[PDB]
């Protein structure tokens, strides 16, 4: 019938993409994300992974290879690359946890 | 109540007419920011005087800063005596309501601007 | 060790992550990526999103840094960041940098 | 195993004694390059005769060669018999190191000369 599953790797990237594309049509240009887009999206369903909502220009200075104030679709999954990172690193160094 | 200890050096000057605050380091700070650091950057604050206000670089991820910064004790040498300085440690974690998770004061009517006043006075955590 | 209850886009995340547990655990160790585990990973849960199931060894040696045929929980993330890119690049990548 | 179809038309000549081998095309071809576009063509190879070799022209780029490459089979046709011939297709992205995706084979000792030998032969995966 329709609405069949598809492969689980694609049933992932369509959740993240459906969320990415959401918060990329908020100031303009539904493919990048902006400066209020990239900080709405970590600031409402990301408290948790990564704790920080005074500078979040650190990390897209940091993610950013063009510095456009827009991050691309390759530039925004960066943030995905360290996120999926920091739930196994986090702070290898003092404390880490869960 | 405990923040470490401070180890600075104080100095006068009689052309400008203040008191060189140079503190060197800090050691024993508490963390803040989840992952067992802080983010402690001194801030000077003072009584109804309020005639100076400096905050020190951003010490991001550290539990021992070493910048020495230097603040300007815009105060003449006459009005030491009724002057109380106080440096408070203020936390950057970026996300949580970060306070001053210790404090310091000194009374400078009773300490004398002869020369230098080099110590390590010990921190103390007077939460607000 | 293991993670309780995230959100929507720190559980997208993490169900890769299960995947790895579940595929690494055939040869040794439930924490590294072994040759067989990888090999049948790639030749059955991602032969259409990569293209390139017989220059595998290619691969592996482009993600094990370490040259020790172990791709433990970092190495191995490389794969998934590589494969998430072939759904919008198809050839522009590999070059050469030293 | 499945390597896909591969159509040709085969045959004989007497002049020169050899077998001339005539390729359409191949078919349903699998993936190896990254993009999902593989550089195949087709190289001849022999049993212990090895009296014959050749490499074909590369065909970057497609699942679906369609060049007609030719073929001299030189060996006598007596000597058909022992004379099993193979045909492997070998894939290039000139950067990694991979091995022959599949092939077939036909014992021309089970298959006479008298015209011409045109079929859809069936092409398979071999791990070398």
């Amino acid at each position: 019938m329709a609405a069949e599953p598809l492969t689980e790797l694609e049933e992932s990237i369509e959740t993240v993409v459906t969320t990415f594309f959401t918060f990329a049509r908020q100031e303009g240009r539904k493919d990048s994300l902006s400066v209020n887009e990239f900080k709405e999206l970590v600031t409402q369903q990301l408290p948790h992974l990564l704790k920080d909502v005074g500078s979040l220009d650190e990390k897209m200075k940091s993610l950013d290879v063009n510095q456009d104030s827009e991050l691309k679709f390759n530039e925004y999954w960066r943030l995905i690359g360290e996120l999926a990172k920091e739930i196994r690193k986090k702070k290898d160094l003092k404390i880490r946890k869960k | 109540e405990k923040l470490g200890k401070l180890q600075y050096s104080l100095d006068y000057d009689f052309q400008n007419n203040q008191l060189l605050v140079g503190i060197i380091q800090a050691a024993e700070l508490p963390a803040l920011d989840m992952g067992g650091t802080s983010d402690p950057y001194v801030k000077v604050f003072l009584l109804p005087d309020k005639k100076k206000k400096f905050e020190t670089k951003v010490h991001r991820k550290t539990l021992n800063p070493v910048f020495n910064e230097q603040f300007t004790f815009k105060v003449p040498y006459s009005e030491l005596g009724g002057k109380t300085l106080v440096m408070a440690v203020y936390d950057f974690d970026r996300f949580s309501k970060h306070d001053i998770i210790g404090e310091f004061k000194v009374p400078m009517n009773t300490v004398d601007f002869g020369h230098v006043t080099e110590e390590w006075r010990d921190l103390q955590s007077a939460e607000k």
